[PDB]
Parts: structure tokens; sequence; C-alpha cells
């Protein structure tokens, strides 16, 4: 319908809530009619494992007050570094960059020039069974 | 049944006030558009251009001097389709008609409308004679003649056309009014509520069709009653009509039998194309759509494919639905009608005005040290490589040619290759060159195959043509090419076929064409594994044969020697990039590209001619080159052979070097600059 045109690209996972309605004269005029559809609808895109947006997570004032209480410290980079190895021993300086890639850096596109790339790309190498697939 | 609605929009006094504005305008000798209409009456022009600003200037003018004007900007802005002919019939009220005796060679269209003007009046002169001869102030006597005679309609004999023009924000900046028609809007921003409005879109011209005439009205000769029947068609298809529809063939036993005619019908120029989205305001996970735009009349043959253009027009549906079973009952398929073209990146070889041009060009000329200022200005966002930028400035020139006549041409094209890896950031310049330069297509290695960048054959839509590729597109322009080392080997063969000019041979399944291409080539390949081994030779760290290197007149090398003193300026260079958004400081001001290309395009129309003293200087200088090149004959740091094509380039170069003097003054210092860029381009591998 009107305010609901084009909320989805083809290839996502979306919940649809509406009414299952069958219209049309089912072949009794003059081999099967009664084709069906669903109208009166609301559209809700939902997060996949590997597709689409997951940024619908809310933030309360109770939430951000904890963040503002958190950011007033001096060593939280260490705690966030040690946090991301829940079941993996070691690899301290590796985890530090994994914070920073999700930060993504800053982007400043030049005036009538070109963009300057801001993100960070990392390859690792090591012997097998050493938390590479972990 | 079928009620009625009143609305504040009037048709009566708007027609009255639009007559006055069409007459009373003096600001921009006598009246503006009547002198234009006299120029239309001079029978030498086909278009009528109407702004919105002089309207708004008049609408400012009437309120400040008189009581009240009806609003007319937002009046046209709403519906905009009824304002075509209701405005244009007021034009035919006032006309300096006999303003020039007709030329015998003027127009075959002109001799027909002169008849229908005269045949109207001679038929008008007959009926007023009979009525006064049968009597029982003369305005009613005139009025009886008005309704008792079939005539030609005034819509049938027009000969001119009218295009509207949107208002800029500039006068709207002074007085804010309904400036909603002129915003850079997207196809995604086209909601289905903007139908009938006047809009402004932009994008990329893609899949341009061909121009073919569109039939509008058809004449029909009676051959018995001697009338002419006229049928107006606004549908997609139509039908021929019956045996006759006269008033005199009517009420009679034997009706006629008709047939149409060609020379008496009215046609129209017709061609359409599609516009792809600008690919900058697209959301983060979307694919760009397209849109159909019909073009009619004068504005045809003005839109090359693959450009950046501002299209303004009015938004109308077309009666069409998709599949038969999928029809929900009222499905409206839309389009846009073109009204005005404003192109970004104004194309060269299309201007002749010089006065307001040299209002800024002479200030560039009188700035002093212009030639060194230019290569500083093209893509200044890297550090160093000034001589490298200087040769690319000369690549932007090109622009020389000669045919001996009943013979061969010579191509005035420059083909500079780039070698080196990787921290020089060559692709920063590769995107920059095809960006400023008009007709610039950025290409990669594998993303076009051997059939991609050349033409292809597909089934034509509504209007079996040869659909071309990027090099077919980027003719009379510069192609930016990445990773020539990883092309197909058949794709290499086409590139050798461009080094002889205009040649693209095809021997496929049904195609034998040899199409033409005025293209220009920039290439940049990377060296071998490792980086700069002096134990390795030239052509040892190169993955291409030297016959291809013989086709390259100019070659560079991108060294990277880590030197202690070169870093600190470059470190201050790159850190200043993120401190601001502009590099130079207190010593230089950059040239904006729009003013830059106009000085280029004016320099493209010079054609300097050589002299005899410069003939003497080059010959023995080529004996300098021919002698010392053929004393090594080795696979050492020096390259093997010296072609006569080297002399073919350097004569062409100093010819192109003379073009930036704009003076036809081929001199000794003209050639003195040309020899310096040869010896430094080669053999920079010494450090
Ligand atoms: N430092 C470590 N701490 C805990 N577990 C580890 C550690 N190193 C390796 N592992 C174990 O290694 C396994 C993952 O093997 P991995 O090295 O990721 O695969 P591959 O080398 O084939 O990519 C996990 O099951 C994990 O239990």
């Amino acid at each position: 319908d009107d305010d609901l045109v084009d909320k989805t690209k083809p290839g996502d996972r979306v919940n649809v809530v509406g009414v299952f309605k069958s219209l049309g004269a089912g072949g009794m005029n003059q081999l099967i009619g009664f084709k069906t559809l669903i109208l009166g609808n609301t559209v809700y895109p939902l997060h996949a494992r590997s597709t689409g947006v997951a940024a619908r997570q809310m933030l309360t004032d109770f939430d951000i007050r904890n963040i503002n209480k958190l950011s007033k410290k001096k060593d939280i980079f260490d705690i966030l570094s040690q946090s991301l190895a829940p079941s993996i021993y070691g690899h301290d300086h590796i985890k530090k960059a994994i914070l920073l890639m999700l930060m993504g850096g800053v982007e400043k596109n030049l005036e009538n020039g070109s963009h300057l790339r801001g993100d960070i790309n990392i390859l690792m190498v090591g012997d097998p069974s050493t938390a590479k697939s972990q | 049944a079928l009620p009625s609605i009143q609305l504040p929009v009037d048709y009566n006094n708007l027609f009255n006030e639009i007559t006055d504005f069409l007459v009373t305008f003096k600001q921009d000798k006598g009246p503006k558009y009547m002198a234009m209409l006299q120029k239309v009456a001079n029978r030498e022009l086909n278009s009528v251009i109407i702004d919105l600003d002089d309207i708004l200037q008049y609408q400012n003018e009437k309120f400040l001097q008189g009581t009240q004007a009806d609003d007319l900007v937002s009046a046209i802005q709403q519906n905009a389709n009824h304002f075509t002919e209701l405005f244009c019939r007021a034009i035919d009220n006032n006309m300096p008609l006999p303003t020039k005796e007709i030329d015998y060679k003027d127009d075959v269209l002109d001799v027909i409308l002169n008849q229908r003007r005269l045949r109207n009046e001679r038929m008008l002169s007959d009926r007023t004679n009979e009525i006064r001869s049968e009597n029982l102030m003369n305005d009613a006597l005139r009025e009886v003649v008005e309704d008792e005679t079939e005539l030609f309609p005034p819509n049938l004999t027009r000969r001119y056309f009218l295009y509207f023009k949107p208002l800029s924000q500039n006068c709207a900046r002074r007085y804010r009014k309904k400036a909603i028609s002129s915003k850079p809007l997207s196809v995604r921003q086209i909601k289905g509520d903007f139908l009938g409005q006047l809009i402004t879109v932009r994008g990329i011209i893609t899949r341009v069709s061909d121009v073919k005439p569109a039939v509008e009205v058809i004449a029909y000769t009676c051959d018995q009653c001697g009338y002419e029947v006229f049928q107006e068609v606004n549908s997609r298809t139509f039908t021929p009509l019956s045996e006759c529809t006269s008033e005199e063939c009517s009420q009679n036993q034997t009706k006629g039998q008709l047939f149409m005619s060609t020379r008496a019908s009215k046609f129209s120029a017709f061609q359409e194309c599609k516009i792809q989205e600008l690919s900058q305001q697209v959301p983060v996970g979307h694919i760009p759509r397209s849109l159909n735009i019909h073009v009619n009349g004068t504005l045809v043959r003005s839109l090359s494919p693959g450009d950046i253009v501002d299209v303004t027009g009015i938004f109308l549906p077309a009666p069409y639905t998709g599949f038969k079973a999928l029809k929900a009952g009222l499905l409206t398929e839309t389009y846009l009608e073109a009204q005005f073209v404003r192109q970004h990146k104004k194309k060269f070889a299309s201007f002749s005005l010089t006065s307001d041009v040299e209002e800024r060009v002479m200030e560039l000329i009188t700035s002093g040290d212009v030639y060194n200022r230019l290569a500083k200005s093209i893509a200044p966002e890297i550090y160093g490589n000034l001589d490298v930028k200087k040769a690319l400035l000369l690549l932007l020139v090109g622009g020389v040619d000669k045919r001996v006549g009943d013979g061969m041409k010579i191509r005035g094209d420059i083909n500079v290759c780039l070698m080196g890896d990787p921290g020089v950031a060559k692709s920063q310049l590769l995107k920059a060159i095809c960006k400023i330069s008009p007709r610039g297509v950025y290409t990669t290695g594998k993303g076009s195959s051997g059939v991609g960048l050349t033409a292809a054959v597909m089934k034509d839509p509504v209007t079996m043509i040869l659909e071309g590729g990027a090099l077919v597109l980027a003719d009379n322009g510069i192609c930016c090419i990445d990773e020539f080392d990883k092309m197909d080997e058949s794709d290499r063969t086409a590139i050798h076929e461009v080094m002889e000019q205009q040649t693209i041979s095809i021997s496929k399944a049904g195609i034998n064409t040899t199409l033409n291409a005025r293209t220009s080539i920039l290439a940049a390949a990377n060296p071998l594994y490792g980086r700069y081994n002096p134990r390795l030779s030239p052509l040892d760290n190169i993955n291409l044969p030297a016959a291809l290197l013989s086709r390259f007149d100019i070659l560079f090398l991108m060294l990277d020697i880590p030197s202690r003193d070169d870093d600190e300026k470059l470190a201050e260079h790159v850190t200043y990039v993120h401190m601001h958004n502009k590099q130079p400081d207190l010593d230089f001001t950059p040239v904006e590209p729009s003013k830059m290309r106009e000085y280029i395009a004016y320099a493209k129309t010079k054609r300097p001619v050589m002299s005899e003293a410069v003939n003497d200087y080059v010959v023995q200088a080529y004996i300098r080159l021919r002698q010392d090149s053929k004393r090594e004959m080795d696979s050492k740091f020096s390259f093997g052979q010296a072609t006569p094509r080297t002399l073919l380039g350097i004569i062409r170069l100093s010819q192109a070097l003379a073009k930036l003097r704009l003076a036809d003054m081929v001199d000794i210092d003209d050639v003195e600059e040309a020899l310096r860029l040869v010896r430094v381009s080669k053999e920079s591998l010494y450090q």
C-alpha cells in the first residue's frame, strides 16, 4: 500500500503480518480459479545471521548513563581487549585491532577530488589448531 | 450524476495578464520577445524559450507599482500542461507578419504554410461578398461569415516550437518564492505524488535510441468533394478511416473514397533514452534504477550517451499496464517529457563566443607563469611528480592532425604508459584524469573482456543495431585503463589495432564492420615480482614485448628510493591533507576545472604551423639520438632500439607545445622544452 511501497530489497528476511484473502471468480463463470493473496499488511525486516541491518537496538537514558559512567575511566581499552577472548588464551595485541576495525576510522572526502579511505584490513597467519578458526 | 467542483484557479484573467507580460517587457532596444517574435517572423528560428525569472521580475514589479497581480509562477508550477497551448494561442494575436519577402530557397515547409495562410483569406474574401450582395455595424456582417465556412485550424499552421525553462535559485535567493521546481532530485525521490508538476532530475544518459519521425496528424484527399480530412492521433497505434467524412459528400447517394498524403501531414522529431541513477545518493544496499524520458522537436540530437546532465521537465503517465493477469485494474505507467538540457562538463568544440570567455581567460593569461601553473593545478592532491604531471598536461592537449589528401592521416594522439609499484598512488591520478576530462571512461582489466569494450549486437527495443562498448563510447576522449598486464591475449590485439588510428576490425558470425574511434589511451602496468632489481634488466621485469613498447612514445618509471630528506616535506604534505581540505599555502592558488577546460578548448582551435629554422634544429638532433642509441645493442639498463616513431612524436609534441602559447609561434624554445622531457622520462633508474 501507499506508505508501504519499497521497504525491502530482494534477498532479506522479513516478517509480514496481514490478512489472507482470496478474490476472483473461481472458474464457475463459463481449470482451477481462486488465486490468493494477502492484503492489509505490515512489514517488519528482521535480522539474519549474515544479511541486513541489526542496528535496531535501542538505547535508554539508563543505558547511556552507564556508558557515560564507563567512558570516564583510564584503562577500559585493556578491559575491552581482554573481553573479546572468552574462550581463547593469549593473543593480546591481536584483539586490540579487532576493536579498531569496528571503529572503522574517519572518512573525509575531499572537496571536488577523491575520497580518502578510512577502514582497516588485516590478514593473519599461523600454524593450524591455534585459534585461527576459533 | 457527474458533479462539478470550483477551484481558485482561473483561466480568464490569467489569459488577460499573460497577454500583457507577453507585450509589456522592456528590461532585457524595444520589446524583448517581439523582437524575438520578429526574428521568428524572420523565419530563421524554431524555438521559443520562456524563463520564470522575468515572470517573477514582473511579479515583483507589478506589486511595487500597481495594486495586485495574479500569481503566475506557482500557477504554472502546479498543472503545467494546459499552459502550453493556452499560452501559445495568445502569441498568434500579435505578429509582425510580412517583415521579410520570402526567399526562394528558404524552406519547403514555408511555401506550404504561406498557401494555407492565403487560401484561408481568399476563402474568407468570397463569403463576405455574397452576404453584402443579398442584404435583408458590419461586425455582425463580419460575424455571419465567421460560422458559415469550414477553415483550416490555427493549430495546423504553426512552424515554431516553445520550450519552458526552470528558474534558478539565484533570483529566488533575493526573494523567496515557489522555488520547489529546481532541486537536484533523485528517481528514488520521485514519489508518485509529483505527477503534473515541473521537476529537475539528473543522472547518466544510457541506451540512447535513434531519431525517427513521429506522425501527429494525417491529411486525407477526398478526390470527389475536394475537401481535406484531418485526423489527430494521440494513441500508440490507430487506424485509417472510412471512405469520406465531408459535409458535401454527406447527404448524397455516392460518397467518395479517400487516401492519405505524405507532404501535407505534420510530423515531429522523436527519440528517447533512459537515465540511470547518479550512484552517489543511493542507499547503502541498493541497485540503481532507470527512467524513461521522451524527447520531441528542437532539443533532439543533443544528448550523447554516458554523460552527466540536468534534465528538467513535466511528469506525465502513459496508458500501459504489465501482464494481463497481474492487472489490479488501474495501473499507470509513467514517463517524463524533456524540456531543457543543462549539461555538467560542457563539451568542447561547441562554443564560438569569446568576449565573456576572455573576461576570465585574459586574467589567466596575464597571471604570468601559466604553463608551470597548469600542471600544478591538475590533480594537485599528491606530492611531487611535477614533470610527471607536466607530460599529462600535454596528454590533455593532443589536438593536432594532418592528411596529405588522397593518402593517409596522422594521428595527433599521445600514449603515455606508467610503470612502478606501489606506494606512488597512481590510481589517485587515474581517477582524476577521466574525471575532469570530458568523455572520460574509467576501465579495469578483467571487468571488460575482448567482446565487452568493443561493440555487440542485440535486439532493438521499440524503435538489430550495434550496441557499443566503452572504447566505442569514449571516442574523442581519454580511456583510463587499469592492469593491462592481466588482459586477454586477444584483448591485447585490439590495443595494437588502436595504435593505427580508427581501426577496429570484426570478423564474427554475421558482423563484418570496421568501426571508427577517436579514442585516447592511458595505460599503467605494474613491474615484476620483487621491486627494481638492477640485476634484472629492462624487459626482464616487464611482462610485455618491446614491439608494444615501441608503440609507446612516452614511458615513465615510478621509483621509490627511501631517501631521508625527501620525507619531511612529504610528511608535512600528507598530514596537512587531514588538517584541512586544501593543500597549498600562501604560494599558489589552484585552477578550478570548469574554467580550466575552457582555456583548454579555446587552445584546441589554434593549429600552429612550424617554420624553417626549427626544421634545421630537429634533424641533427635526431642524428644525436640515432647515433648513440645504436652503439650499445644490449640488454643493459639502456633500451634497445630507437624508432622513427620517436621523431614522429617529438615533432607532434613541440607542435602541441606551441598550442599552449596560443600564438602559432613554433620556435627554438618550443623545441628546447621537448627534448628535456624525453631524456628524463627514460633512464630515471640511475639512483
Ligand atoms: N590459545 C587457545 N586457547 C584456547 N583454545 C585454543 C587456543 N588455540 C587453539 N585452540 C583450539 O583450537 C581450535 C581451533 O582451531 P583453529 O586454529 O581455529 O583452526 P585452523 O588452524 O584450521 O584455522 C579450537 O577448538 C580451540 O579450542
